């Protein structure tokens, strides 16, 4: 077998990813939006 | 006037109250002060009303929203010390 890796000998193979190489998208999951809040929450008040 | 960070910043009085209507407590803000909140808001639109001094004989003014107020001293009256 050539994947397993053995140092001295610096046995290994150059390998490309197989996804990079061709592209199989599909988009994403995009139901929720997703919302970053102030600090303290509740941005702006009124004096009462 | 108003808006996500027109009152979300910080207060000043070359900011908020001057360009628009400056309803209410923007002028109160920048100072943290209700003595002079409705002394001088009402100074916002018509232009002041102390400032030509009514009252003579030595009387002091007070601006309210429509009427003017005049002290004069002791044995001293009037509309405008008249
Ligand atoms: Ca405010
Ligand atoms: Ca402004
Ligand atoms: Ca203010
Ligand atoms: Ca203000």
């Amino acid at each position: 077998d050539r994947t397993r890796y053995f140092s001295m000998w610096n046995q290994a193979v150059d390998s490309y990813d197989p996804d990079v190489r061709i592209i199989e998208n599909h988009g994403t999951e995009d139901e929720l939006p997703n919302y970053c809040f102030p600090l303290g929450g509740i941005g702006i008040t009124d004096t009462f | 006037a108003n808006s996500f960070l027109e009152e979300m910043k910080k207060g000043h009085l070359e900011r908020e109250c001057m360009e628009e209507t400056c309803s209410y407590e923007e002028a109160r803000e920048v100072f943290e002060d209700s003595d002079k909140t409705n002394e001088f808001w009402n100074k916002y639109k018509d232009g002041d009303q102390c400032e030509t001094s009514p009252c003579q004989n030595q009387g002091k003014c007070k601006d309210g929203l429509g009427e003017y107020t005049c002290t004069c001293l002791e044995g001293f009256e009037g509309k405008n010390c008249e």
